């Protein structure tokens, strides 16, 4: 354990370091359907898959 | 159109009207509005009509309850109806 | 309505709370005969209001089970070994008690205990023990209406002698004298019903002429509470008769009506005959233990007390002085218990 | 000028009261029946409503974990798991791998006990009593593991925010492994007696039929989905611990009847045994609770030797940690379905709102649709397959 | 088909009360209350139950109150509540009130509460 | 005093977007269903 | 749509890349652009599905809730076939006290969405039972606990609380212990309800620190 | 997945699979490619009622065009199932389910909004992103 003699919580403080940003969305600007369906496979070969996350985050 | 004697039904209805707390004292006769002469509330009017339901074995329409206003109107309604 | 205090000295200091089960009432009570029909309701009334009730009982855990529920933790104290002849136990029972209620009585004689013991000796000894203490402020004794020194029945005579002894030792004691008490666990309607239904013939002494004033158990319990809430009641005897006076024939007829019996099963066992049929059977009782087969009804004492009119004297204290309106025992909730059996639409 | 045709009327509004050979708990069920056939079923609940959700609002986060153990007395670990996962998400706390493994292991163990109780109590409701007694010895063997790790056989309160309450006692892994060597044989013994039995087949086949559309419409989860042909498992579709590493196959049936769900539950027991074996072999070494001491208590020697650890111990056992303002809904694949907690935090040391999503609430709602056209005897079987726990239904 | 001769809710609570009065005999028979109480006796209690909520004037609050009162009626009508519930909550207090004898207190309202308890807002049991 | 810049942002924004309908004083207390002696 | 078992082996994937992307980052913008009248504001936050991802929260008004739910269930791209639960949260500081929360699952998208309708005590929320049959009991519970009326509900009745209960317990103004207590009386052989008395009062321990900053 | 039936059946038959998992409950029709094409074209005809410059209509047009393309290159009906991650029967039911809500969307017309409509969006930033690096 490298935390015995090296104590710095502010570097390892994730609880109080979260924040929320703000955006405004409007109906005038059209949605980008190129992003949604341009990357979509058209054949079985082009299919790409997301693997299941093996472990949840841990500090080690 | 009076199926039963006018005197009997009027005497019976005023007998039931006397049973209510108020609606008495100096004026218990004809030509007495339930809400404008006798101090009765609408719920008290409905309960008196239900008591007449028990007395005379005959139902009253709810729209007729909207139409009835006086002691004359109730006795006319009960005399008119053949089941009485 | 405004809650009235229990008129006990220094109650104002100890009392606190709304007056409920978890509240503190400044009344510690020793109710003798708690497991009985009358005693259980008195215990319920006293303990319901947050007071502590000490209940001496002859060893019987199943009989005193309802008293456990009556009060909050530590409020109903059940003392295991009660003997009417043990002075030291009586002193221990009333050690912390500021009111004592005596409901101990026997309907019938046995070999171990006679009327003269329970109804005379126990009241006198308990009266002396309460008098010597001084902490006890209120004493209430429950007796029958018909109890009189010049009474043919031995039970009602011994009860009156014991009441006079109590009045002598404690002058400020109150003698509660209810009529035939009607209840779910009563011995009036239950015995009449058992007579009408599981007995070959229902013997009625004379023709039911004797008049009675039955009262509901809740009314007597409330009257006890009103006695304890007034100190002016001390030293007075209250004849807690019912609202209506009825002859026994009317009560029998109305039980037959409510139960919808096919016909009248009652027979005329006139007096001077019960006095010959039951006279040896009393001597039989005095030499044998308690037996369910025969009891109470089948005694000369019952016949002697059913030939007189057990009604309140005209000039007398009653429910009106306690500001209680007694409920009718022939209608309403009082009559539900017999009503549940059969009403002719039932079974 | 063509005659009209009249119809028939239904009566017999029976009251089916609390009844012992049924799903455990108290059920008051009002059934309107045309003859021997049910036309409406209206379950009356609230007989075990203890006001759990409002009590949580008056307690600190660590003080409220035993509530979740007692929400479902059959499956404790899975119930507390969702609560601790939601608090961890709001707190942004990372669990060490050993604690994650211990959570997965004990979740599978409680899943197995839940399935044992479900199958054998369902068989008892049918009327076969031997599997029931044959199963209690296994369930005792698993309760002894619980009593070893936590000191309580039922309400362990072992799962904590950031890990587990205590470390695994020495010698535990061997005993669990022995129980695993014999579990498959015990399950086969039970399966032979139940599966293939003509009376059991007749009693359970084509009873309580549910279709995939109906299951999604009524919000059902777990064995009800998988008995109808739905390849949906939270442990695979939405992994929440080292479940992603674990290798196991979803059991699928298609009919949706009672028999299919019984077969699914047996196969789930086998899959849980496989997951336990993988956990045993791959169990890591190291910390079992999070290193952060502003959300987890320090060890006792450490508090007795360090000032900062005594301060943290005092402020965690008196005030508790402060959870940042936010909302989260975390769900776990409980043995009875999907159990989720909707936690609302305003930034204090107590939850502002803790909604509990009952898997059995939606199943009991589905009871009426499922138990249409059935008989008085079929109600017990239909209740058995739903496997409803009324302390879990009534929070 | 035409000739010139041819063609020539402020009270929602009243309707709810009418429903209660009309449904009263059914709950009397369903709850075995014939002997204990009369129809008129219950009709008297129902009016007081309605009158407790008189001050409200908003239509929406009135709607909510009517819906809740309909729920209260439906509990008895559908046998959710039992005979002892009806005895305890309606019939017994009304009969107790009729049987009550009280001495007209010469002390004013303030004096009686002062004698009774220090904090009048706290309730009293078994008064 | 500047800004929390966290979930409280969306909390306040939800506050300002929405509003409650005006009712007469005390009417809601009857809807609450608690004993009237509470008030 | 319905996650009918299709692939017998090698279905190790959590989902396809495109399905994840469309819902990881385009979902809120897609909803707002497609059905703008229904949406008033949107929040992206910590995920319900997992710790690492992000799922939308949409605030809509009570009048538009039925159409928004119908759109969410049956839209080809967004198929929220499941209603996980319906919940209300009481905020006494706000004029519109109650926030009715709807939780949905899309099996096809492997995604969770949260829908909030902010109302007050007098206003009502249209029932969504026709969209999801599971709503009936959830709305009955919300009516019981918080007192939120749901319009056009087939039969709105209390579920959890005792018969004759008139108060709504989960309201922040309701006492934790309530107002009444239940006891059996010996005199009247009935179980009766009485005003509350506590042998030991509930002890509220005020642990708040002046120095804390997380409290909002 | 694992079948819970002791009986041995072949799951590569692509019909025994569908019978086992109960797709027949969803639709008694076989669900061939031509039915999928017809359903997509019928959805395209239906969405004509929605105004031309409506974002919902553009979305439905794009999705239907994408699936008609996926039908185009893939001559095998199973290949379409693999690309679209669904059985053909449920793919066909999808367009009908889309059809059911067109009346409800044409009654309220969500697409009508003023030219100044603005929906505030709040986004969550994780502390793990900032703390590890920037
Ligand atoms: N009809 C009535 O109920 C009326 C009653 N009364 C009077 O009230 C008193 C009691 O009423 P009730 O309760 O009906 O009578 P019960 O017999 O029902 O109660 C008698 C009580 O006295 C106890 N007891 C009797 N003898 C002894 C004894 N020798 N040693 C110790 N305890 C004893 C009994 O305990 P155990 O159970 O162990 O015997 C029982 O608890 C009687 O005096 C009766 O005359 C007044 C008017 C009418
Ligand atoms: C055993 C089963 C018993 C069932 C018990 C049911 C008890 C239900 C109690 C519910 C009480 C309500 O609904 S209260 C209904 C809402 N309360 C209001 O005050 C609205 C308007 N009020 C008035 O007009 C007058 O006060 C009024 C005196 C009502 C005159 O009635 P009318 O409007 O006609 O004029």
């Amino acid at each position: 354990p490298k935390l015995v003699y090296d104590i710095k919580y502010f570097a390892r403080d994730y609880r109080r370091n979260n924040s929320y940003t703000v955006r405004s969305v409007d109906s005038k600007t059209p949605f980008d359907y190129s992003k949604v369906f341009g990357s979509a496979p058209l054949k079985p070969a082009d299919v790409k898959t997301v693997r299941i996350p093996e472990v949840m985050p841990h500090r080690g | 159109s009076s199926f039963l004697p006018k005197e009997e039904v009027e005497s019976r209805i005023i007998a039931q009207v006397k049973e209510q707390n108020l609606a008495a004292g100096i004026k218990v006769e004809l030509s007495s509005r339930f809400d404008k002469d006798l101090g009765l509330d609408s719920l008290d009017k409905v309960e008196l009509l239900i008591s007449l339901e028990e007395d005379f074995g005959v139902e009253v329409p709810d729209a007729e309850i909207d139409k009835i206003h006086t002691v004359e109107d109730a006795v006319n309604f009960f005399i008119s109806n053949p089941s009485s | 309505s405004t809650l009235k205090p229990f008129d006990l000295n220094a109650n104002n200091a100890v009392r606190n709370g709304p007056g409920g089960r978890s509240s503190i009432g400044g009344v510690v009570a020793t109710v003798f005969g708690a497991n009985g029909f009358i005693g259980s309701y008195v215990v319920n009334e006293i303990s319901k209001r947050g007071n502590q009730v000490v209940c001496p009982y002859r060893c019987n855990e199943n009989k005193v089970q309802p008293l456990k529920q009556m009060g909050d933790l530590g409020q109903v104290v059940l003392l295991p070994e009660f003997d009417i002849h043990d002075d030291e136990y009586i002193r221990r029972a009333i050690s912390r008690s500021n009111v004592v209620i005596n409901c101990v009585g026997i309907r019938q004689e046995t070999k171990n205990y006679s009327y003269k013991d329970v109804h005379v000796d126990f009241p006198t000894r308990l009266a002396k023990i309460v008098a010597e203490s001084g902490k006890v402020e209120r004493f209430i004794q429950v007796s029958e209406m018909g109890a009189d020194v010049s009474h043919a029945s031995r039970r009602l005579q011994t009860k009156a002698v014991g009441d006079e002894a109590i009045m002598k030792y404690i002058p400020d004691a109150t003698i509660i004298r209810p009529g035939n008490v009607v209840g779910i666990e009563d011995y009036f309607y239950n015995n009449l019903i058992f007579q009408l239904s599981y007995t070959i013939v229902a013997p009625v002494i004379n023709n039911g002429a004797n008049k009675v004033q039955p009262t509901y158990i809740l009314d007597v319990a409330d009257a006890v509470v009103k006695i304890l809430k007034d100190k002016k009641t001390s030293g007075k005897t209250y004849y807690l008769g019912g609202p209506e006076t009825l002859t026994m024939r009317q009560i029998y007829d109305h039980l037959i009506d409510t139960l919808r019996l096919s016909n009248d099963d009652t027979v005329n066992l006139r007096y001077e005959l019960a006095k010959m049929l039951y006279k040896p059977l009393d001597t039989l009782r005095t030499k044998l233990p308690e037996f369910p087969f025969l009891g109470f009804m089948m005694s000369s004492d019952y016949a002697e007390e059913q030939v007189a009119d057990s009604v309140a004297p005209a000039g007398s204290l009653g429910y009106k002085d306690l500001s209680i309106s007694p409920a009718k025992v022939t209608e309403g909730l009082a009559i539900e218990g017999v009503r549940f059996i059969r009403v002719g639409g039932y079974d | 000028m063509k005659p009209l045709t009249p119809s028939k009327v239904s009566n017999f509004t029976i009251n089916f009261g609390p009844q012992h050979p049924a799903a455990h708990g108290v059920l008051r069920l009002v059934l309107e029946m045309d003859g021997e056939i049910i036309k409406r079923a209206d379950p009356h609940i609230g007989l075990l409503h203890r006001g759990t959700e409002k009590l949580l609002e008056y307690k600190t986060y660590n003080q409220g974990i035993p509530y979740f153990d007692r929400l479902d007395y059959v499956s404790m670990m899975c119930m507390e798991h969702s609560y601790v996962l939601a608090i961890e998400q709001l707190l942004n706390v990372a669990v060490p791998l050993r604690g994650q493994y211990i959570r997965v292991l004990f979740s599978e163990i409680t899943r197995i006990m839940n399935h044992i109780l479900a199958i054998t109590c369902h068989s008892m409701d049918v009327g076969a009593l031997t599997p029931f007694l044959w199963a209690f010895e296994e369930r005792e063997k698993l309760f002894e593991f619980y009593e070893r790790v936590s000191g309580a056989r039922m309400h362990a309160a072992y799962f904590r925010v950031g890990g587990v309450a205590q470390d695994l006692p020495i010698g535990l892994l061997r005993d669990i492994y022995d129980w695993s060597r014999q579990f498959a044989s015990r399950v086969d013994e039970m399966e032979e007696l139940l599966t293939g039995n003509r009376i059991w087949k007749e009693r359970t086949i084509d009873v309580g039929l549910v279709t995939a559309q109906q299951a999604w419409d009524w919000g059902c989860s777990g064995p009800i989905l998988r008995g109808s042909g739905i390849d949906w498992d939270l442990r695979k579709n939405q992994p929440y611990d080292v479940y992603g590493r674990m290798d196991f196959n979803v059991p699928i049936a298609g009919h949706g009847d009672c028999y299919d769900r019984y077969l699914v539950r047996v196969q789930e027991m086998r899959e849980s045994l496989r997951i336990i074996y993988q956990c045993l072999n791959e169990m890591p070494d190291g910390l079992y609770k999070t290193p952060d001491q502003k959300v987890s208590p320090p060890s006792r020697g450490q508090m007795k030797q360090s000032m900062e650890s005594l301060i943290h111990h005092f402020k965690l056992f008196s005030e508790g940690y402060h959870v940042p303002a936010g909302e989260t809904y975390r769900a776990v694949e409980a043995p009875k379905g999907e159990f989720g907690v909707y936690l609302v935090s305003r930034g204090g040391n107590r939850p502002y709102r803790c909604k509990i999503r009952s898997p059995g609430y939606a199943h009991l709602q589905m009871l009426d649709m499922v138990a249409k056209g059935a008989m008085l005897a079929d109600v017990v079987t239909i209740i058995g397959t739903l496997d409803v726990v009324f302390g879990e239904i009534d929070r | 088909m035409t000739s010139r001769f041819a063609y020539v809710t402020c009270q929602k609570a009243r309707n709810l009360y009418l429903e209660a009065c009309r449904c009263l005999p059914f709950i009397h028979r369903l709850h075995k209350l014939e002997e204990i109480t009369s129809l008129k006796e219950m009709r008297l209690i129902i009016k007081d139950k309605f009158r407790v909520n008189s001050p409200v004037t908003d239509s929406r609050v009135t709607d909510l109150l009517i819906f809740k009162g309909r729920e209260e009626l439906e509990t008895y009508l559908f046998m959710y509540k039992q005979r002892h519930h009806a005895i305890t909550e309606y019939i017994e207090p009304y009969q107790i009130k009729k049987l009550l004898i009280e001495r007209k207190s010469s002390n004013s309202a303030f004096l009686d509460s002062f004698y009774e308890k220090a904090y009048p807002l706290v309730h009293s049991k078994y008064a | 005093a500047t800004a929390p810049q966290d979930f409280s942002l969306a909390m306040k924004k939800a506050d300002e977007i929405y509003s409650g309908k005006t009712v007469k004083a005390g009417d809601i207390g009857f809807s609450a269903g608690v004993p009237l002696e509470t008030y | 749509s319905y996650c009918y078992a299709r692939k017998m082996t090698d279905k190790d994937y959590i989902a396809y890349d495109n399905i994840k992307n469309f819902g990881d980052n385009y979902l809120t913008d897609y909803i707002i652009k497609t059905v703008p009248k229904y949406v008033t504001m949107a929040v992206n936050g910590p995920a319900q599905s997992s710790v690492l991802y992000q799922e939308p929260t949409i605030y809509t008004t009570p009048e538009h809730i039925y159409a928004l739910c119908a759109f969410l269930r049956d839209h080809v791209n967004l198929q929220y076939k499941t209603l996980i639960d319906i919940t209300a949260v009481d905020y006494p500081e706000r004029s519109a006290r109650f926030e009715v929360v709807y939780h949905l699952l899309s099996p096809r998208l492997n995604n969770r969405i949260r829908i909030k309708v902010v109302v007050d005590e007098v206003t009502s929320v249209p029932s969504v039972s026709r969209i999801w049959n599971a709503a009936n009991w959830f709305e009955r519970e919300t009516w019981d606990m918080f007192g939120v009326f749901f319009s056009n509900h087939p039969d709105l009745r209390r579920v959890l609380t005792d018969y004759g209960f008139t108060g709504h317990p989960l309201r922040k103004d309701f006492p934790l212990t309530g107002y009444t207590e239940v006891r059996y009386d010996y005199g009247k052989k009935r179980v009766i309800s009485e005003p509350l008395e506590l042998t030991q009062e509930f002890r509220y321990f005020d642990f708040s620190s002046p120095w804390d900053t997380l409290s909002r | 997945f694992k079948a819970v039936a002791d009986v041995e059946i072949d799951f590569s038959n692509r019909a025994v699979l569908k019978k086992y998992v109960g797709v027949d409950h969803l639709s008694k029709e076989q669900g061939t490619k031509a039915k999928f094409i017809v359903s997509l074209n019928s959805l395209l005809e239906a969405v004509k009622s929605v105004p031309e410059t409506a974002e919902y209509r553009k979305a439905i047009e794009a999705t239907c065009q994408y699936r008609l393309k996926v039908c185009g290159e893939n001559n095998s009906d199973a290949a379409i199932e693999e690309v679209l991650d669904a059985h053909l029967e449920e793919l066909i039911a999808e367009s009908k389910e889309e059809l059911r809500i067109l009346p409800v969307l044409l009654e309220s017309k969500p697409w009508d909004v003023p030219a100044d409509y603005s929906a505030p969006v709040f986004d969550y930033v994780d502390a793990s992103t900032i703390l590890d690096k920037k």
